[PDB]
Parts: C-alpha cells; sequence; structure tokens
RNA sequence: AACUAAUCCUAGCCCUAGCCCUACAAAUAUAAUUAUACUAUUAUAUAAAUCAAAACAUUUAUAAAAGUAUUGGAGA
RNA sequence: UCUCCAGGCAUACGCGUAUAACAACUCGGAUAACCAUUGUUAGUUAAUCAGAAUAGGCAAUAAUCACACUAUAAAUCACCUAUAACUUCUCUGUUAACCCAACACCGGAAUGCCUAAAGGAAAGAUCCAAAAAGAUAAAAGGAAAAGAA
RNA sequence: AACUGU
C-alpha cells in the first residue's frame, strides 16, 4: 500500500495486515551483468525489501534468497519550452536472488 | 510465479492479444464482498504483468501488444474500489453518522482562510503535545489587509473574465 | 580495494572466495600417548558447567549478547585447560603461543580490471582484496607444522571461475592501509602456527539461518571463513620468511583451523603452495592451493543441573589428534 | 520498525505489513469481461439502500409482532462503539 | 546562541572547562558537621586564571573547596573556621575565618562581608587588607580597600591576614 | 559572595459562581482569546520506558531505616590503610608469610630461563602482542598478567597437583558485617579468582590467633569509619564467594585485581589499591566462613586463608589474608591476620620504540630496571598450597 | 520578379455602468508542506517626513448660504 | 609502437546526471578530429561503509614513548544503589572528466596516503620578412663577482 | 673592488 496512512501501532495492537496491496512492481532486464539467480525489479519507493520478499513469496510464491536494492536519481537537466526543468521520476531497482 | 509476470509464450510476438471489456461498476456491485476482494488481486496480477511487458517493450523500443488491456484492467480496479468504498461508506454513516472516514474539522489558518483540517493520530493529547500547540491555527492582525484584497481580487476576477469574454465576442462579430 | 569479511552471509561465498584465493577445497580431512580419554571428557564437562551454572557475573544490559557471551566464556575455559592436559603428551603445546581474539590481516592481488569511465577510462588496474580476521583463539608455534601432502600435489578438481564481477555479489571497495599480519609481529619467535579457533556469530547460526531459509549456507559459512582465515594466516607466515609473489615458497606451508557455532564443531586444514597470484607472477604457475575441510559436528547436547549430557568424544578426539600433531 | 537510543534499529513485527493474499482457485472472475455480456447501469450503494436491504426486514417483522423498543437498537445491528472491531469505520484504523 | 557557562550544579575542586568554583562564604558547614567551629587543611596553593590573587585549596572533613589565599598561606597549612564569638581573644592563624567579635582591634583581615551571610565581596584582590579600626560590643569598623570605613555586625566573617602578592597595591 | 549566573538567564469569568468558563479545549489547540483549560490526568493505557520515571527510594519495600555503607572498586578511603584495618578488624604483619617465600626456594619450582622468558613476555606484552607501535596500559596491563599466569600455567607439567585448581572470570564477591554497630558492605567483581579443591594452609597457629586479642584497632577520630562509603537504604543481606554453592573448587586461592588505566590521575594510588584489595579479599574470606560456620559470631577454630594480587602492569602488589574470627561486632578480641607486600616493581620503565638521539640508541626496546624478583613473588603465591 | 526584410488582426486591455460579499490520495507552520511526543504559543502608539511657503521656524486642502463670516510667519 | 612531460589517488565540501551505450552532424567546444553538443535508452546494490528510560550515591594529583624529571601558557562519563523495558535489520547516501569565479576563465579550492607502478602532450599547416619581445654565446677592455666600509 | 654586452 502506497500513498496511504497506516494505522498507528501501540503496545498490544494487532499485527499490520494489508488485505489489498497498492504496490506495483515490474521485472526489468538487468542493465549490468548479474548472477542468473539475481533478478532486477522496479518497485515503488515506499516499499521495503522485506515487503518485496513477502510480496513475491505470498502473491507469486517465488522463493527469495537475498535482496539488494538501489535508488536511481532521476535526471532534471531536461527543460520544457518554458525553461522549467523536467525531472525524470525516481525509481528503485531491486536485485533479488 | 515468475511466469505470471509475463504474457502467454504463445502470445509473445503477436500484434495484439484478444481481450474483452472491463468490469463495470454495476456488475462488481452484484459480486459479493469476498468475491470483490479476490477480483482485486486478479486484476492486480494482470496489471502487473502488463506493466512488466510494457517496460520491456520500452527498453526494446518495440510496440506493446493490445495496450487497451492495461486500460481495461485499471478501469476495473477503479470500479472495484468505489464499489467496496460505497459499502464501507454506507455502513460508516449508519453506525456512526460521520461523513468522513478520517476525523477532521474546519479551521482557520494563519492566512485567514477557512480550510478543512484533517486530524492526525498522536500518542499524547494535544495539551501534552507542545509541538502540536506550536502549530498555528490563528490569523495574524495583518491578514485584515489581505482579506480586503481577496474581496477586491474576487471583484477584479469578474471584471477580467468579462473583458476576456468581450474579446471572444469580437471573433463572433468579426467572423460573421 | 575490496573489503573481505571472513564471516559473510553472501550466497555461495565459498566458491567466490576460492576463485579470489586460487584454493581447491577437498571435502574431508587431508590425507594421512594414552591420556585417559574418559578423563578429558570429565574435565571438559566440568569447564562448561563452571561458567554456565557456577560462575557469578553481572548480567549483560543488552539481554541479546547473553547467549553470545556465554559461548565465548565456555570455549575459552575449555581451551586453556585442554592445553595443560595435552601439554605433557605433546611438547609443542608447551612452547606454543596462544592468541586470544587478535587480528590476522593479509593483502593479496588476483586478477585485473579495466576502468570503464572517468579520467582514467580504459586503464588497466589490478583487483585488490583485503582480509581482516580476529579468530576467537589461535595457537602460534615457532616451527612449521608437518606437511599433509608434498608440494606440487595435483588433483583433477579445478578452482571455481566467476563469470560476473566481484561487485555484483555484495562487495565494496575502500582505500586504506594494506596490512599483512600473522597475529603477532615479526619480532615474535612464534612465526608458525598450530591451530585456529573460530566462533560464528548468532546471525549465521543454524537456528536463524534455517528460519531465514538459508539452511544450505551453514556449510558455506564454515567453508568461507576457514578458507579466508587460514589462507591469510598462512600467507602472512610465508611472507615472514621472505617469500613473496616473485619468490614463491620453496616449502609447503600448512595450517589447520576449527570453526564452531557454539555447539557444532568443524575442522579445516589448509596448505599454501603459491604466493604468485598476480597476472604477471601467476602468468606461468601450475601450482595451486589446497584446502581440506570436515563437516561441523556437535560436541555436546545440553546442560542439565550440574551435569552436561550428550558430550561427544569423537569431536574431542579430533581436537586431541590435532593437538598431538607435531613436526617431524 | 523503531529506532531506539544508541542508533540501533529494532524491527516491530506488528508495524510490518503482512500481505493477505486470497486464493484464486475456483474464482470465476478474470481481468476482462465479455463484450457479449451487457453492461449494468451504475447504481452506487447508499446508506438508505444498505439499511433497507439489511435492517428494514428485521424491524418490519418485529414492528408487526410488536417486539420493538428503543433500548434494542443494537439488536437490529447498531454498534455503540467501533472499538473491539479490527476494522473501525471511524476513525479508520486499517490500510487499503 | 549565548548560554551562561556558570551552570555547574555540583561544587568541585577540579578545574572546570579552566574555572575553579571559588567559595566566598567561608563558614559553610561541611558534610557531617554541626554549625560549630571546624578546621581545614590547605592542600595546595594554585594559580587562578580568572583572579589576580592565587587560590589556595582548603579541605577539611569530607569536603574540599577552593578559597582565596592570604599573604602567608602556604601548602600544608591549617585553617580554622569558627562561628563562635570568643569571650576572650581567639587564637588567630592567618587565613582562619572568625567573627569580628572574636578578633582583637588592629588585626589585618580580608575577604570580609558587609552584611552577615552576604559572603566575601571585598578585599578579594591581591595585596588588599582590611584593618579593624574599632571594636565595640556587637559592632566593628572595617576599612575596605576603597578606604571606605563601614560598620558591620560581629556575626560577619573576617579572614585574618592580607591577601597574597603583598606588593600588588604598590605596583608602578 | 559573587553571584554566578548571568541575570539574563536567571528565572473574573472564572470566579463567577454556578457557571463554567469557555476554554479552547474543544478547539484542541491554544488560542490567546480563549481561557486556558485545566486538564485532568491523562492515561496512556500502557507503560512507556522513554517517559517512565523511577519510583522514589523510600516507597521501595526493601527500604531500611538503618544505613548500609557499601564499598566498591571506585571507592577511595580517605584514611587508606588505617580505615581498612578498622573496618576489617584485622592485624597487619609486615612481609609475606614465611611459607610463601619458601615456595620459590625449591629448585623444582624455579622456571627454566625464567628471567629470559619473563623478559620476552614483557617485550611481547608491551610491543610484539599488537601491531601498534606504543600500546597503552589499557591493553598490555591485562595481557602481561595473563602472560605471566600463562608462564606459571605451564608449570602443571612439573606439578600435576596444579590441575586441581582453575580460574574463573568476572566473579563477584560480597559480604555484610557490622563493626561497632556500623553496618558495612563490600562489593567486588571482575578480575580472575583462582579456586582449588582444598583450602589454603593456615598461616598462623591457634596460639598466635589468641595473641591477637592484645592488638587494638587504630582509630581516626573524629572522622567516621563510614567516610568515603556509599550509604544505602535499599539493600539486601547477601554473602558471595564468586561461585554458586556446590562449586567443585569451593576454596578460593588467589583474588586478582588489575588497574589498567593509562593515565596516572586515572590510576588509583598504590595505598588505595591495597585498601581495595583488603576489603575485597576480606569479603571473600568472610563469605567462606559464614557459609561454613553460619551467620553466628564466634572466633573461627579453623582460620580461612585468602590471597590477593594487585598490579597495574608495572607496579605489583601481593596480599595474603587469613580470617581468624567472624565475631566482628566488637572492635576488641581475636583479630584477623594479614600479610602485605607493597611496591614490587617489575620494571621502572619500558620503551615500546627505540629512543634514538643523534643516531645513537640511548634506550633499547626493553624493560628498564627489570626486577625478576617480582615474578618470583608472583610465582610463589601461585605455587603456594600445592608445593 | 533579388537577398536581407516587409506585409496581417486579435492576444488582450482601458474607462464608466451594473454589482458588495457570504467560490484526489498524501504532506504541512517542527527545518511548513518530514505520517506519532522534543520547544509551548503572539501583531500594533498621532503616521511622519518629503512636499508648499520659491530657504526656513507656527503653519501647508486630501444642494445653497460661500469661497462669505472668520483663521493664518494675516503668507503659502 | 615511438618521442618527451612529472602531483597522483581517496574522502570532505560543492555540483545534481555533466555519468555510460546507441543514433545524429543542425546548434554548443571560441577550428577540426572527437564530443563535453542534439535525441533516445540505460545507471549508483551495504546488519560489516555512511547518515538518520528514570531516580539516588560519589570524584584533590595533565600531557610530553610517562618512568625519572621538572615546568607554566595549568592541560580527564565512569562506578555503585534502586526503578523501567524484554528477542531486532528497515529507511536513506553510493554515477561523472563534477565545485566557487557571467565562460571548457593560465584564478580560488580542506584532509589522508604516497612521488611515479599513478597522471600526461609544448608541434592547425607553410614561411623564417623587417621591427619588437624572451633566451643563449663574446675577441680586447671591465661601469668608460658574492668581497670592504 | 671585483664582475660582467651597462
Amino acid at each position: 500500500a502506497r500513498n496511504v496512512l497506516y494505522p498507528l501501532y501501540q503496545l498490544g495492537g494487532p499485527q499490520l495486515r494489508v488485505f489489498r496491496t497498492n504496490f506495483f512492481i515490474q521485472l526489468v532486464r538487468p542493465g549490468t551483468a548479474q548472477p542468473e539467480d539475481t533478478v532486477q525489479f522496479r518497485i515503488p519507493m515506499e516499499m521495503t525489501r522485506v515487503d518485496l520478499r513477502n510480496y513475491l513469496e505470498q502473491i507469486y510464491n517465488v522463493p527469495v534468497a537475498a535482496v539488494r536494492t538501489r535508488v536511481q536519481h532521476g535526471s532534471n537537466r531536461r527543460r520544457d519550452h518554458k525553461n522549467v526543468r523536467i525531472k525524470k521520476p525516481d525509481y528503485k531497482v531491486a536485485y533479488v536472488q | 510465479g515468475l511466469e505470471e509476470f509475463f504474457d502467454d509464450p504463445k502470445n509473445w510476438g503477436e500484434e495484439k492479444v484478444k481481450s474483452g471489456a472491463s468490469w463495470t461498476c454495476q456488475q462488481l456491485r452484484n459480486k459479493s464482498n469476498e468475491d470483490l476482494h479476490k477480483l482485486w488481486y486478479v486484476l492486480l496480477k494482470e496489471r502487473n504483468m502488463l506493466l512488466t511487458l510494457e517496460q520491456e517493450a520500452k527498453r526494446q523500443r518495440l510496440p506493446m501488444p493490445s495496450p487497451e488491456r492495461l486500460e481495461k484492467v485499471v478501469d476495473s480496479m477503479d470500479n472495484v474500489d468505489k464499489v467496496v468504498q460505497e459499502r464501507e461508506d454506507a455502513l460508516r454513516l449508519l453506525q456512526t453518522g460521520q461523513e468522513k472516514p478520517r476525523p477532521g474539522a474546519w479551521r482557520r489558518d494563519i492566512f485567514g482562510r477557512i480550510v478543512w483540517h484533517k486530524f492526525k493520530q498522536w500518542p499524547i493529547p494535544w495539551y501534552l503535545n507542545k509541538r502540536y500547540n506550536r502549530r498555528r491555527f490563528f490569523a495574524m492582525p495583518y491578514v485584515d489587509r489581505f482579506i480586503r484584497l481577496r474581496i477586491e481580487k474576487h471583484a477584479r476576477i469578474e471584471a477580467r473574465k468579462r473583458s476576456l469574454q468581450k474579446k471572444k465576442e469580437k471573433i463572433l462579430h468579426a467572423k460573421f | 580495494k575490496y573489503v573481505v569479511h571472513p564471516q559473510i552471509s553472501a550466497l555461495n561465498a565459498d566458491r567466490w572466495y576460492q576463485s579470489f584465493t586460487k584454493t581447491v577445497f577437498v571435502s574431508g580431512l587431508p590425507p594421512a600417548p594414552s591420556l585417559d580419554l574418559a578423563a578429558l571428557r570429565a574435565a571438559v564437562c566440568d569447564c562448561i558447567l563452571q561458567e554456565q551454572v557456577y560462575v557469578r557475573r553481572r548480567r549483560p544490559r543488552s539481554l541479546f549478547d547473553r547467549r553470545q557471551a556465554l559461548a565465548s566464556s565456555i570455549l575459552d575455559q575449555v581451551v586453556r585447560t585442554l592445553v595443560n592436559l595435552l601439554a605433557p603428551l605433546n611438547p609443542v603445546l608447551s612452547t606454543a603461543a596462544l592468541d586470544c581474539k587478535r587480528s590476522v590481516d593479509f593483502y593479496w592481488l588476483r586478477g585485473e580490471e579495466r576502468i570503464p569511465a572517468g579520467h582514467r577510462k580504459g586503464h588497466i588496474d589490478a583487483l585488490r582484496y583485503q582480509i581482516n580476521d580476529k579468530p576467537h583463539n589461535q595457537i602460534r608455534i615457532s616451527k612449521q607444522l608437518p606437511e599433509f601432502v608434498p608440494l606440487d600435489y595435483s588433483i583433477p578438481t579445478e578452482i571455481p571461475v566467476m563469470k560476473c564481477k566481484p561487485d555484483k555479489l555484495p562487495l565494496f571497495r575502500r582505500q586504506y592501509e594494506n596490512s599483512i599480519f600473522t597475529g603477532s609481529k615479526t619480532a615474535d619467535p612464534c612465526c608458525y602456527g598450530h591451530t585456529q579457533f573460530h566462533l560464528i556469530p548468532d546471525r549465521l547460526k543454524r537456528e536463524r539461518l534455517i528460519r531465514q531459509n538459508q539452511a544450505e549456507q551453514v556449510e558455506a559459512v564454515f567453508r568461507a571463513n576457514a578458507i579466508a582465515s587460514l589462507f591469510a594466516w598462512t600467507g602472512a607466515q610465508a611472507m615472514y620468511q621472505g617469500f613473496w609473489s616473485e619468490a614463491d615458497v620453496t616449502r609447503p606451508f600448512v595450517s589447520q583451523a576449527v570453526i564452531t557455532d557454539g555447539k557444532y564443531f568443524s575442522f579445516f586444514c589448509y596448505q599454501l603452495n603459491t604466493l604468485a597470484l598476480t597476472v604477471q607472477a601467476d602468468q606461468n604457475n601450475p601450482r595451486k592451493n589446497l584446502c581440506w575441510g570436515s563437516q561441523s559436528q556437535p560436541l555436546y547436547e545440553t546442560v542439565e543441573d550440574n551435569d552436561v549430557k550428550g558430550f561427544d568424544d569423537g569431536t574431542l578426539l579430533q581436537i586431541v589428534h590435532f593437538l598431538l600433531n607435531k613436526p617431524r | 520498525g523503531i529506532y531506539t537510543s544508541d542508533r540501533k534499529f529494532v524491527q516491530i513485527k506488528e508495524m510490518v505489513p503482512e500481505f493477505v493474499v486470497p486464493d484464486l482457485t475456483g474464482f470465476k472472475l478474470k481481468p476482462y469481461v465479455n463484450y457479449r455480456a451487457p453492461a449494468g447501469i451504475d447504481t452506487p450503494l447508499t446508506a438508505k439502500a444498505l439499511f433497507q436491504e439489511t435492517v428494514a426486514p428485521a424491524i418490519e417483522k418485529d414492528f408487526k409482532e410488536g417486539t420493538f423498543d428503543a433500548n434494542n437498537l443494537e439488536k437490529y445491528g447498531f454498534e455503540p462503539t467501533q472499538e473491539g472491531k479490527l476494522f473501525q469505520l471511524y476513525p479508520k484504523n486499517f490500510p487499503r | 546562541k549565548f548560554v551562561s557557562w556558570k551552570s555547574r550544579t555540583k561544587y568541585t575542586v577540579k578545574p572546570v572547562k579552566n574555572y575553579r568554583m571559588i567559595d566566598f562564604l567561608r563558614f559553610r558547614p561541611e558534610k557531617e558537621k554541626a554549625p560549630e567551629p571546624f578546621e581545614e587543611k590547605v592542600v595546595v596553593v594554585r594559580y587562578d586564571p580568572c583572579r589576580s590573587a592565587d587560590i589556595a585549596l582548603v579541605a577539611g572533613g569530607s569536603r574540599k573547596r577552593w578559597i582565596i589565599a592570604t599573604e602567608n598561606m602556604k601548602a600544608g597549612d591549617t585553617i580554622l573556621n569558627s562561628n563562635h564569638i570568643g569571650r576572650m581573644a581567639v587564637a588567630a592563624q592567618e587565613g582562619d575565618a572568625h567573627p569580628l567579635g572574636a578578633l582583637p582591634v588592629g588585626t589585618l583581615i580580608n575577604n570580609v562581608e558587609s552584611e552577615p551571610g552576604r559572603g566575601a565581596q571585598y578585599i578579594r584582590a591581591a595585596g588588599t587588607c582590611g584593618v579593624l579600626l574599632r571594636k565595640v560590643n556587637g559592632t566593628a569598623i572595617i576599612q575596605l580597600p576603597s578606604k571606605r570605613q563601614m560598620q558591620v555586625l560581629e556575626s560577619c566573617t573576617a579572614t585574618v591576614g592580607r591577601v597574597s602578592n603583598v606588593n600588588h597595591n604598590q605596583r608602578v | 559572595a559573587y553571584e554566578w549566573g548571568v541575570r539574563s538567564t536567571r528565572k473574573r469569568v472564572y470566579e463567577i459562581p454556578g457557571l463554567e468558563p469557555i476554554t479552547y479545549e474543544g478547539k484542541k489547540h491554544f488560542v490567546p482569546w480563549l481561557a486556558r483549560p485545566i486538564f485532568p490526568p491523562w492515561e496512556r493505557g500502557w507503560n512507556d520506558p522513554r517517559f517512565h520515571r523511577a519510583a522514589p527510594i523510600h516507597e521501595q519495600t526493601l527500604y531500611k531505616e538503618e544505613p548500609c555503607y557499601i564499598f566498591h572498586q571506585r571507592c577511595r578511603l580517605l584514611e587508606g590503610m588505617k580505615q581498612a584495618l578498622w573496618l576489617t578488624k584485622t592485624k597487619l604483619i609486615e612481609g609475606l608469610p614465611k611459607k610463601v617465600l619458601s615456595l620459590v626456594d625449591d629448585p623444582a619450582n624455579h622456571i627454566e630461563n625464567q628471567e629470559q622468558r619473563v623478559l620476552d613476555i614483557i617485550s611481547h606484552a608491551r610491543l610484539w602482542h599488537s601491531t601498534e607501535d606504543i600500546p597503552k596500559r589499557e591493553t598490555y596491563c591485562p595481557l602481561i598478567v595473563d602472560s605471566l599466569i600463562q608462564l606459571c600455567k605451564s608449570q602443571i607439567l612439573k606439578h600435576p597437583s596444579l590441575a586441581r585448581r582453575t580460574s574463573a572470570q568476572n566473579c563477584t564477591l560480597a559480604t555484610t558485617w557490622n563493626r561497632e554497630s556500623l553496618l558495612l558492605q563490600v562489593r567486588g567483581t571482575s578480575s580472575t579468582i583462582l579456586s582449588a579443591k582444598d583450602p589454603l594452609p593456615v598461616i598462623a597457629s591457634r596460639e598466635e590467633v589468641e595473641a591477637t586479642r592484645s592488638h587494638v584497632l587504630e582509630t581516626f577520630y573524629p572522622i567516621s569509619p563510614t567516610i568515603d562509603l556509599q550509604e544505602c537504604h535499599v539493600y539486601e543481606v547477601k554473602d558471595d564467594t564468586g561461585f554458586q554453592e556446590g562449586y567443585p573448587y569451593p576454596h578460593p586461592h588467589t583474588l586478582y585485581f588489575l588497574e589498567k588505566a593509562n593515565l596516572r590521575p586515572q590510576r588509583f594510588l598504590p595505598e588505595q589499591l591495597r585498601a581495595k584489595m583488603l576489603l575485597f579479599a576480606f569479603a571473600n574470606a568472610l563469605a567462606q566462613a559464614r557459609l561454613l560456620y553460619g551467620n553466628t559470631a564466634k572466633v573461627l577454630e579453623q582460620p580461612i586463608v585468602v590471597q590477593s594480587v594487585g598490579t597495574d602492569g608495572r607496579v605489583f602488589q601481593f596480599l595474603v589474608l587469613q580470617l581468624n574470627t567472624t565475631d566482628l561486632a566488637s572492635s576488641e578480641g581475636v583479630k584477623n591476620l594479614v600479610w602485605t607486600d607493597s611496591d614490587q616493581l617489575l620494571y621502572r620503565h619500558f620503551w615500546c620504540r627505540p629512543v634514538i638521539k643523534k643516531k645513537v640508541v640511548v634506550e633499547p626496546v626493553g624493560p628498564v630496571d627489570f626486577q625478576p624478583e617480582t615474578f618470583r613473588k608472583f610465582l610463589a603465591l601461585y605455587l603456594h598450597g600445592v608445593v
């Protein structure tokens, strides 16, 4: 779930369960050379690597061994006709073994 | 599974993939609460697979087969959410009568405007929260000048649009 | 230069480490005075009971290091007592030097890489690696251990070759002082080694690894630590003798190490045959490093009341056999 | 998780969301619908419709029988408070 | 960004980041003592960066406290602090704290307080000595370094002897 | 007295009866135009350690009116030796026990190349052990003692009976006793305690123990015996020997203490170190007597002997203590006997790097004024009770 | 008949009349836009001067009766 | 491959995609080649590297290889006694030939290691004008060497 | 004084 408020948890509160997930992920061909088990994924910036492990293991029943994630800075050099800088949306690349 | 992230191997390389119309709101309403929850994931799974294919297509600089499929899924997902929300909204009013899921009230900002303030969850009460009290919900005396400008600005806006309309009317007279 | 952790959670790190070290890991042990075996069991059994049930000490504040702290205390007590009991049988133990949680460092070069971009784009630079290890305990002697196999020994097995770059597997490079250290300075008379003792952290212990689903990595963790620690320790010893990349060792350098998770115990033996790992120095080298390792085995089962249950003599016999070994 | 003193991270299991994935086996609904299937006119659900469908039949039966009183509003489905339910309508205590 | 540096809660003899907390109320009953005469030992004569005169560490019982050093104060000397008003002349050791009633007329004093309990505020500079011009019943006349003669109650504490650097006032 | 602290930083509608003034409580935020509400106590519903405050001492169930004075490692006695003797009701005999000196006189006890091995140990403990050019006392001081113990640890070959003792780490010793109606407690921990299956031989005969009645504890009036001790009102009566009951080695042989602080101001003076050893060593001896003979107050028929060694890595202090009586309530009567050896210098100074002036090595990399006798005294204590 | 150039009509505005007005999520005054505790939280005295009096000083506007009676370095 | 030159590499700070591949040849580099330009696509992976409970009790003695040894500019929480909590690995930073000076400005720009193994190129072509500037050389003499006041 | 294309 993204762009939403999660219920505040205090001692004795229920476990946080997301019955419907707003996180959307896409598998991308690795730009760099990676081990075959390693897989690249583009995921929302608010998702944690643990969530991806739970997401793949639960929704897709995919077993995961290790995860490495990076945040790519979007280029803002481009400008429009009005001289307003255009920013490429920042995305996170996840390396899932 | 990983195969679910990708389209049917047979469909790979095809110009398009045959797909029907998106779920309408009325049909989703007929479906049960449990059915609605399951359908959300089914639409979500298709949406993710289409997103994965589209991203690869952009990398390969190739056209996406049947792009309307993603649009249909998104519309169905949006229809599902409102139908579920409608049931949630109806029950909330019945049991509590509150017209908004989140506590809120109308408050005056430091600029003199009246805006709906959405309440936030805190572990301590407001009076024991100095930072929340530090937040200003009162208008300074100098805002009186701004209030007059707002009334004048609103009057000015009406004049400007009328002037804008007059210029458009010139086109009608000029053309005919 | 790449920073190498002797204990690491990286998947298949054992194969990657062997490629970086040019070491072949053969499964099992290297090819090959009564002391009342029962008496040692009682002595070791008492040592475990002393710390766990008899000693009185301030409770740790963290409450998480308690399990780790207990394992360190029992291991230290057992080792110290065992040396005295086995010292009369093996005079080497009397003259040996025991090191407690001291650092062993080795710096070696294997392979090369081409700069992909920047003001130095296209220039060729060597792949640098550094290993810093602090074995729980290690024994240093002034005489080389007996060789387990003649130098130039050849086996059909081939060292692993890594297709991807080292960085692709989690690994980061940093620029700092390069150090080669045997556990003591060159002035120390004990320039050779008897044995190393390693303690795996709780994160890599069997219980957490099984929960993490990396059950198969338990043996990999044992292999990676043994190969990295022994190679660095053995390589540093050879350098103390003046042997370097352009002057390869004339005599095989051999050492052994034991890695324990607190209950299970594993035994590893390493033989160093080549100090030439650079492209130029390794341009024409048929020799390779050979490592022998054994699976981890429990030493005892549980501590009940003031009597330990399930103590395994077989693991102790290997320690006794290892301790009794001496140069000929 | 929570960052406590000494700059140490301590993950809290309860605050970590758990993805409840329904079983799609036996579910007849798919991402798309037939063009052969006629579309249904949108009829958004409202409190009036919800009350009529669920609460009205009970009261109508009870009113004719005469077994109706103000004290038993909870009997017909009124909730005095949202506390005790995992999902509270107001204030909202669950994520989408 | 200005925060007062004189915010040390606990009195200590160790230099404070250095500043040494001086005590100008000489007769402050130390720990495990009644408000009766007590004695202290001059441990060391140190140098005070923030004052012209040199401070001598005076310690007694379980309390150690810095004080101003008199003309003849030296390391290892013994300093007495008495609240009792002597019926006869009280034995005077330079640096000792005694009521003006105890001392006889003509004795050089320093670190005097204008009002009982006020604390030493004058004759705190190097070479400054107060002369007891007159003594009658519960009132005494003390000449301050400004040459202003003031009359105070005998309860006020006076330290015998001149301040260190006896020739400070004679500087050219 | 000069006043410290800048003065800048120094510190209707309601009365109307039958009605309640309006307040911004409903607004949930402060506004100057509404009255300040009076808020009732807030209830969190759970306990937050970050905002929790400890309950007062007096409300504790363990609070006791009588003051219990606790002596710990950091405690520094104002009177030093004199206070320790009064608190422990012990009589001091100058020099180590005659038996202890005779231990090293045995040729078999003497180590082969003892001076050379000790010199190598000193060099190893100071320079070779670590990669740093000049290691600090915080590092080498623990190591030198262990290395010397290791050198003695090799003597088990000569004497198999030495296998009957082992050393434990971070053991805690504590006892509570009364002196002239004053409640005294000693708390000691850390270091290493060597324990053997058999009690150390008694140093003083029963006749000598009876003679101690003549000795009178020195007093330091008006300073109270409890000066420099931590006065505690919430305490428990406990006796600790460093091990749980049933330990195979119930008899403690030696009690070590290490002062590894690099800076001299951070290092306790030799007199204070011995005073700490006396109280800590006395507590361990007292704990053994109380366990064996109970909490009753009486002269011990079989005295208990305890040894303590304190060193900072350069200065070594050797202590031997014999507990003769547990009737410590009175200040007169049978008294314990303690043997003290102080200011045993292993070496005057050590250089971890060569001192070169004008291309001349003025000082070598080795101990200066090395005294092998200090190790012999250390060796004598370790071997005592076996040979 | 030539290159550089040039050509265009509305973009919109202005003055009166009329008219008072009452027009997503998420995050935010902490360091605004930082999903939960810190740290309590807060504007404003005649308007003056410039200017006019050719400087400058009291002074200097801001329906008819009538610019009359009056006031003013009786002067602007 | 040859000739020759000799501050290089990391981090901080700042910059914010200038990074890398491909495709273009119009604009930008004060010319080309080639890109630093134009368009498109890709990129920087961290449990180890870096950033993001409370109440009482009690403290005399610098460092300088710290020992001797002196000195003056005067130079370091801990640990005890109680109370409270009770099983944890997420988030963020990671590219570059890069910054402050209107500029691809002969300017300014901290720390650590090391001094060539790292890092580089003064020659757009031709002519050899005068005049001018810089550098080297001087027969005989020495105001037409480094010594004194 | 020497020194030198001053």
